[PDB]
DNA sequence: GGCCTATCTCCCAGCGGTATGCACTTTTAACAGTCACCCCCCAACTAACA
DNA sequence: TGTTAGTTGGGGGGTGACTGTTAAAAGTGCATACCGCCAAAAGATAGGCC
């Protein structure tokens, strides 16, 4: 059940808009799968160099067999860009790294959150659970961990059109609004480059690259359709407010509001909190009729830090560590 | 200039209609009798006509639902929110005031106290005739200056009146809760 | 003045026409019963009766009498439960109202049925009322209904009391004869009060003189084969007795009643002081002032409550205001508060809260009954009556046991009422929880109260998130939390149930009746398949369960008494900081990346709490005798009824509790203590008797040293396995020893004898397997033989054989493999291997050793077991067979729709509860909704997974628990204490030596009898004798049959072995 | 029958909240001739609520 | 112990009721499909599907 790409126009055109012409071309480009190949000879022929990272030992030599030029712009290393720092305790197995080895290996250092990109990371998603890999990445964004430790990373993935749809989403369309979209567009910048119908990519599986032809046909059944995401984390994100020490609350305000959909914020701000929930909306400049569901993400944010401000009183929360 | 159908013409009902002026019709064939017989004979009438009639009737109520619709499409058209919510608060303000015409309407029809008149209020009911004025504002203000100039000595008559009607207003009032409590207006007792 | 008061006189007149039409006008409008109106006394075929007898209504009331007169839905159960509790309550016009409301509509008349007519014609067959029990029986015939015995029996009650004219009666009762309704039908097997069947004696003596009811004098006896000796009147018996006089034994039951009429107790704690003022006093009147405004808005909210369901009554809807009448108000009110003050800091969930209101108020309610009755005054009467066969200084003419006894004398029938069914349970609770959370309020500032004047609730509604799933829990403000530890609360309180008794248990009669004196306790405390194992229990012959039933009274009337000395200690301990590693808890502020603070201190503010609350209760018995009471889960393993305070637990547990009556130690006994000392040191595992003897005489200065000073001395003590209990033994050893003569002592300390690991002796036993039974000590030897060695030595070498492969598991574990854990790994895989859950504990001692690397537990643990499984299957025989044939004939019979059932050897019936998810159902309302399974549900069905793993273990522990039960039945009759606490047998240390012959002689005797034959012909014929499905039937016939070969292993040899327990 | 897919410790432990659809009761506004609501200070009462 | 508010009578007015057909709002109590993924080990086995 996974997906690379085999063409020869589609690598072509995905590796003109990879790189801009203006971007320094030695920029590492973190390929999460390179696959069988194709797409990884495509962007050698751009002109920038590769760090490849294979899940599968299988294909390691013919990755190997490319390269043979001592210049270093290849640099396969096996291991899987998903299972990087596992939180459950265990031997690391191949598959799983830590962040920190890999990017010594590298060769590449720390840069502070107020400066330019240190990488660029193109990839995938996987076909099960982008909720998931997409939890756990907000999750290493908030709290600077794994690969966020270092600098600002973009990434430029494949999303489906439910996920895609789910994300993105606002008062308008009100019936998809939830809070993963909520802490994705207060967290990085969003940006659509390129959309394919599955057909186009090559299928896999276990025993083989996917032989069944009828598979095709249930490629066809579904009629997935798969778009290009640039995410660029903002600046301004961590507020002294909004901290790594701090984004628990935040998460647990965000699922508290989402369930019980229908009720308004002040019925929720009972709960939560132990101050007025009048005061608070009247200081924000809304109205207490207002449902949850027609708040935009930044007035939430702004809501927190609210909250979050107020130095008068001891208690502010009823979330303390034993709800986890 | 009412949101609520009020203001608007709204369509009666085509057998609605049919019962509603076969009335005049009985009741000028049968001047000051009692309507009592008079919708009994519509009814009678109605239940013995056979279905054909109905069926055009709803034919007829069906063309007016229809331009009943396009009335209230284009109303809505005219509607804003405020508007909805103004129509939602005169129809709670509506509930609110049938909701206590109707509780009025149980206190009365049913036992109700009429507590006892005060010396004051048996003086304004024995001798109200006997003033003179032209508005009766001003026959009321000349009753109350008269029993402020009143002295204790004739007031004693009437405390004496208004302390007998408060012993008969306090004997027929425990009459009315054991009644009740035979009735059961549970709601209608003393909370303690 | 005349004119006004003539208009007064018309219009009264007016209004009395008005209500004089209102009483005849019939309530046919639903505009009028949208308002509250008056109690109510008074279709084309089902109008057909009261049509037209009912308007011209007789003269004469006896007239139109009875024949003269010619699963459930969910919603019904509550309407039938609103009628029985309006029996109780003293409200039957409210009853009678709701059921003309529910007869009038056609929608509502459908649910109606027969019983819930019954309960009101009951109602009113007291208090005599001929009038609306002939109306009643209008209601009946209009429904269609055909009368049954209650009903007649409730005539005869109505005639009976109201004793009306007897030729009447003998006219009712030349009816009901021609039809199969028997008079003594009524007396017997019919859930009616015993006034009730006087008043029918009183109308039948009126109407026949001569009916008399049969007897039935004498009790039946057991007469099976392996219980035929302890019910068997040719022999010499001598039973034993208690040491009081029977003036205290009398005194101690009004302790115990007085005790459990109330239904708290208050303890002090062990906490050290705080008398220094620190502004602990602020915090102690904030608490009194709030907790009296709460306790006035508490009464407040109630009384609206009921006045509004009241209404809700009226109107012809179902309420729960006759569940609110059961009880006071101030006792609702306390045991609210009482709930509140036992209150996490984290918080519950809303359903567990709930539930706990919900049973509490039905506890209460059922002992609260037997005050407004007479049964106290009879229990009282036959309860000293009793005493005299369990006292000293009393003689009874003939021995027998205290169930005899009990029964020989006049006993009283003591009803009890069936519980509630489970909406109404739920409703209740999660309605009380409501006025809970609504009623509280706090200042929201406590430090500057003139500052703030907001008023916040105190318990808060919140979600946990797990997975997909949310939970809604109940959460206090912060600040009541901080004000409640800055305060030092110097009294904790318990329930009565959760305390050990002051005087003897009441004796096992029934399932039903039993322990607690006025609370209710059942046998068998299942949670899952509740209703199952109380039905097998109540549908076996009545002499099945004598064995079960008087070894549990027999475990229940040990005297007991706490060891004073080993308190003072542990509590020197409690109140310093305290030593961890012996098992006194450190305080939670003296322990100390911010995460890892945060979960230490909570753990240790776990355990903590528990160790205060058992230190406490021990101090509050300190000087007094109490007993524990017993019960057995579906298995038959024994436990106590109280949760925490029970005698088993870890070693300070044990160490603090001693028997009450004391024996001479005898010519013997001191050689007992030695070699119970050294059992307990830890060492010398491997050596027979007389070299742990010689052992324990080299080290006489050293235990005298550990006796003497305990904590200055050297601190032998510490480094045995179990400490406290070798300084026990090492106080009465040389209380023993300092004494003049070293015979002639008494001694008070439990002798404990255990096997190995009586799993395999009993797979051993039952394969006759001659390896196993030398394995585990089952043939005579001078040395004793240990399986956990052998297990150790094929483990290792397996692990050492796999570890050249390079498997990293294989090779971490170096120099780890230990005793410890190898028994673990055992008892996980014998004991309770059902969905493997030891699995925690053989992680804990892997995490427990620093040396090895803590995050390769994970993987460790999983690995061990499946080695030693392995190499039980290499060393053992006949367990591998046994152990097939079982996991196959469970597979077979759960593939079938059938739960597995078997019968122990004693007779008790055994059946296993697992089944698959049943429907859940939920409640609405304000708050939250609110989710149970619902009990008892037909469509679950059989879990496989369960019902295999499950059926190896279990029949080892029924064999267990009837090895147990045996010896305790045959060391009652030579006069000795006897005890079980989890796989241990304790005694005096007197006895322990004839009490190793019995344990022997009942293991030869127990398996003389063909325990899987018997299973192989009884299972046949519970589940393989069905015509309805012969096709796996055929197949499952063969493995049914297929018992192992015996082996050649000589049984009686057993008798002879002197290592068998040690 | 053979391939492949999904799951596991605590028994405790239990999930909550929205939107849709469907068998059944009640139940109202529409017309009218003509008597009930509602007002006004005066003072008093006073049961009820805090 | 301190505060509240609706009755008791005054008249004129408008405004709604008592007699009723019509036919649809309108309200209740169930049953059931569908969101939420709060982040997270390896292996043996049994069931389900082709």
């Amino acid at each position: 059940f996974k997906r690379y790409v085999t063409d020869r126009r589609l690598a072509e055109t995905l590796a003109q808009i990879y790189l801009g012409k203006p971007s320094r071309p030695p920029h590492l480009l973190l390929e999460c799968n390179p696959g069988p190949g194709i797409l990884t000879q495509a962007l050698l022929e751009a002109g920038a160099k590769v760090v490849a990272l294979e899940s599968d030992k299988t294909f390691i030599p013919h990755l190997e067999s490319l390269g043979k030029n001592l210049d270093g712009k290849l640099r396969v290393i096996h291991c899987d860009f998903f299972k990087l720092d596992p939180r459950s305790g265990g031997v690391i197995k191949p598959p799983a790294m830590s962040s920190r080895g890999l990017f010594k290996n590298l060769g590449i250092e720390a840069v502070p959150w107020t400066a330019d990109i240190p990488l660029k990371v193109v990839g995938m998603f996987p076909s099960r659970g982008e909720k998931r890999a997409l939890w756990k990445l907000a999750y290493d964004l908030y709290s600077c961990t794994s690969i966020y430790k270092f600098g600002r990373i973009e990434v430029n993935m494949f999303i489906g059109e439910k996920e895609f749809q789910k994300l993105m989403a606002d008062p308008g369309n009100p019936d998809l609004y939830h809070v993963l979209s909520v802490i994705w567009q207060l967290a990085c910048e969003i940006k659509v480059l390129h959309m394919e119908p599955w057909s186009s990519f090559d299928i896999y599986t276990r025993k083989g690259p996917l032989e069944n032809p009828k598979r095709r046909e249930l490629l066809d059944q579904l009629q997935q359709k798969l778009y290009l995401i640039q995410m660029i984390p903002r600046q301004n994100l961590f507020t002294k407010n909004l901290t790594p020490m701090n984004y628990n609350i935040f998460f647990h305000l965000l699922k508290h509001c989402f369930g019980r959909r229908s009720a308004t914020v002040i019925d929720h701000l009972r709960s939560l909190t132990p101050l007025d929930a009048r005061d608070i909306l009247m200081q924000i400049g809304k109205q207490e009729d207002e449902k949850v569901v027609n708040m935009h993400p930044q007035d939430f944010k702004t809501l927190f830090e609210t909250i979050e401000r107020s130095k008068d009183c001891a208690y502010k929360w009823l979330y303390d560590e034993t709800l986890e | 200039s009412s949101v609520l159908a009020s203001s608007p013409k709204k369509p009666v009902s085509s057998y609605l209609r049919f019962s509603k002026e076969q009335l005049p019709i009985f009741k000028a064939q049968n001047p000051d009798a009692k309507t009592t017989e008079l919708i009994r004979r519509i009814a009678q009438r109605w239940r013995e006509l056979p279905d054909s009639k109905k069926k055009i009737y709803q034919d007829a109520y069906r063309a007016e639902w229809q331009v009943y619709k396009e009335e209230i499409s284009r109303f809505k058209e005219q509607l804003t929110p405020s508007q909805i919510m103004s129509l939602e608060k005169e129809i709670m303000d509506k509930h609110l005031k049938r909701k206590a015409m109707t509780k009025k309407k149980e206190l009365t029809l049913l036992g109700k106290p009429k507590r006892p008149r005060s010396a004051y209020n048996v003086y304004v009911a024995e001798r109200f005739q006997e003033a003179k004025g032209d508005s009766p504002q001003e026959k009321l203000k000349t009753v109350k200056e008269n029993w402020k100039n009143l002295s204790d000595s004739e007031k004693e008559l009437y405390i004496q009146h208004a302390k007998e009607d408060e012993t008969r207003y306090h004997n027929e009032m425990k009459s009315w809760e054991e009644q009740m409590i035979e009735v059961g207006r549970k709601d209608l007792l003393r909370r303690t | 003045w005349a004119k006004i008061l003539e208009k007064d006189k018309r219009t009264q007149q007016m209004r009395m026409q008005r209500l004089k039409a209102k009483l005849q006008m019939p309530f046919q409008s639903g505009e009028f019963k949208a308002l509250t109106r008056r109690l109510q006394v008074e279709s084309k075929q089902m109008a057909g009766c009261l049509e037209d007898c009912t308007r011209q209504a007789p003269e004469s009331p006896w007239e139109e009498q009875l024949a003269r007169l010619l699963q459930l839905s969910g919603q019904q159960q509550r309407l039938l439960a609103f009628f029985k509790c309006c029996l109780l309550t003293d409200q039957l016009p409210l009853a009678h109202h709701l059921l003309v409301v529910h007869h009038g509509q056609r929608q509502k008349r459908k649910l109606l049925t027969l019983d819930m007519y019954n309960a009101v014609m009951l109602g009113w067959a007291r208090q005599g009322a001929f009038k609306e029990l002939v109306y009643v029986l209008f209601m009946v015939k209009d429904a269609g209904l055909t009368p049954d015995l209650l009903s007649y029996a409730a005539a005869l009650q109505c005639m009976g009391r109201q004793d009306q004219d007897a030729g009447t009666i003998e006219r009712c009762l030349e009816q009901m004869s021609q039809e199969g309704l028997k008079l003594q039908a009524l007396f017997t097997a019919v859930l009616l009060s015993e006034e009730d069947r006087a008043t029918v004696l009183k109308a039948v003596h009126k109407v026949k003189p001569t009916f008399s009811l049969p007897p039935q004098l004498p009790p039946p006896v057991n007469t099976s084969k392996l219980l035929r000796d302890v019910y068997a009147k040719d022999g010499r018996v001598s039973y034993p007795k208690l040491h009081l006089p029977l003036k205290t034994l009398q005194c101690l039951f009004e302790k115990q009643l007085h005790m459990e009429l109330a239904s708290r107790v208050c303890v002090v704690s062990v906490e050290k002081p705080t008398l220094p003022s620190k502004e602990v006093k602020h915090a102690r009147k904030t608490l009194k002032t709030l907790r009296d405004q709460w306790e006035k808005a508490l009464c407040r909210a109630l009384r609206e409550t009921k006045n509004r369901l009241e209404r809700e009554v009226y109107e012809g809807r179902f309420s729960l205001y006759p569940f609110l009448c059961l009880l006071d108000e101030r006792e609702v009110v306390r045991m609210l508060l009482q709930v509140l003050q036992a209150l996490p800091a984290q918080g519950e969930s809303f359903t567990t809260l709930a539930r706990e209101l919900s049973a509490r108020t039905f506890s209460r309610h059922v002992v609260q009954r037997q005050r407004v009755s007479g049964q106290v005054q009879a229990l009282q009467n036959h309860y000293r009556k009793y005493l005299c066969l369990l006292a000293s200084d009393a003689e009874v003419p003939e021995p027998c046991l205290p169930r005899q006894y009990w029964e020989e004398l006049g006993a009283p029938e003591a009803l009890r009422e069936q519980p509630w069914p489970l909406p109404v349970q739920m409703e209740l609770g999660k309605l009380l929880a409501e006025m809970l959370v609504q009623a509280t309020q706090m200042p929201c500032s406590l430090d500057k109260p003139h500052r703030s004047s907001r008023l916040v609730p105190v318990l808060y509604h919140v979600y946990s998130f797990r997975n997909v799933q949310q939970i809604g829990i109940l959460k206090p403000h912060p600040a009541y939390v901080q004000l409640l530890e800055k305060a030092a609360e110097p009294t904790l309180t318990f329930e009565a149930v959760d305390v050990p008794m002051l005087c003897p248990p009441l004796p096992w009669t029934s399932p039903h009746s039993g322990a607690f004196l006025l609370s209710p306790t059942k046998l068998m405390r299942t949670v899952e398949g509740a209703t199952q194992h109380q039905e097998l229990l109540e549908t076996c012959p009545p002499t099945a369960l004598h064995g079960a039933l008087d070894a549990l009274t027999q475990l229940g009337n040990c005297a007991w008494r706490v060891n004073g000395r080993v308190l003072d200690l542990v509590l020197q301990l409690f109140q310093a900081k305290g030593c961890p590693q012996l098992g006194v808890p450190a305080p939670p502020s003296e322990a100390p990346e911010l995460a890892h603070c945060q979960k230490v201190a909570r753990e240790m503010h776990s355990l903590r709490a528990e160790a205060l609350y058992r230190l406490s209760l021990a101090q509050h018995l300190r000087d007094r005798v109490f007993w524990l009471p017993h019960n057995m889960d579906f298995r038959g393993r024994t436990y106590p009824c109280p949760p925490h305070f029970n005698h088993l637990g870890s070693d300070v547990a044990r160490a603090l509790l001693e028997f009450a009556q004391g024996r001479p130690l005898g010519p013997h006994g001191l050689d007992w203590l030695k070699i119970h000392l050294v059992n307990l040191t830890g060492l010398k595992k491997r050596e027979p008797l007389r070299k742990r003897l010689a052992f324990a005489e080299e080290v006489m200065d050293d235990i005298l040293d550990s006796a003497d000073q305990p904590l200055t001395g050297r601190k032998w003590w510490m480094g045995a396995e179990e400490p406290w209990q070798t300084l026990a033994c090492c106080m009465e050893v040389a209380n023993a020893v300092r004494a003049s003569d070293p015979a002639a002592y008494v001694s008070h300390l439990p002798v404990h004898q255990d096997g190995s690991c009586n799993g395999l002796q009993h797979y051993a036993a039952l394969g006759r397997d001659s390896v196993g039974a030398a394995s585990v000590n089952l043939e005579p030897s001078d040395v004793p033989q240990d399986v956990y060695s052998g297990v150790a030595a094929q483990v290792e070498v397996f692990r050492r054989q796999d570890a050249q492969r390079g498997m990293r598991v294989a090779q971490v574990l170096e120099g780890f493999i230990t005793r410890k854990v190898v028994k673990q790994t055992v008892m996980t895989v014998v004991y309770g291997v059902t969905r493997y859950g030891g699995r925690l504990q053989i992680e804990k001692r892997l995490r427990e050793l620093s040396d090895f690397p803590q995050e390769f537990v994970w993987e460790a643990s999983h690995y061990l077991v499946r080695q030693v499984f392995k190499s039980l299957q290499e060393m053992f025989s006949g367990t591998r067979a046994i152990q097939h044939w079982l996991t196959e004939s469970a597979r077979l019979i759960s593939h079938m729709g059938s739960v597995v059932e078997w019968v122990t050897p004693l007779g008790v019936p055994v059946i296993q509860p697992y089944r698959l998810d049943s429907k859940v159902k939920q409640i609405g309302g304000g708050i939250q909704s609110i989710t149970y399974t619902h009990n008892g549900d037909i469509s679950r069905k059989p879990n496989t997974r369960k019902q295999k793993n499950g059926f190896p273990p279990n029949f080892i522990h029924s064999l267990d628990s009837s090895h147990m039960m045996l010896t305790a039945l045959h060391c009652y009759r030579k006069g000795l204490t006897f005890v079980s606490v989890h796989d241990c047998y304790w005694t005096h240390a007197a006895d322990v030596s004839v009490m190793n012959q019995v344990c022997r002689e009942q293991f030869v005797r127990l398996h003389s009898e063909p325990i899987l034959q018997d299973l192989s012909r009884f299972l046949v014929k519970r589940f393989c004798s069905e015509p309805q499905k012969i096709l796996e039937a055929s197949q499952l016939k063969e493995t049914l049959q297929a018992v192992p070969k015996p082996g050649a292993f000589d049984l009686e040899q057993v008798k002879r072995s002197t290592y068998f327990f040690s």
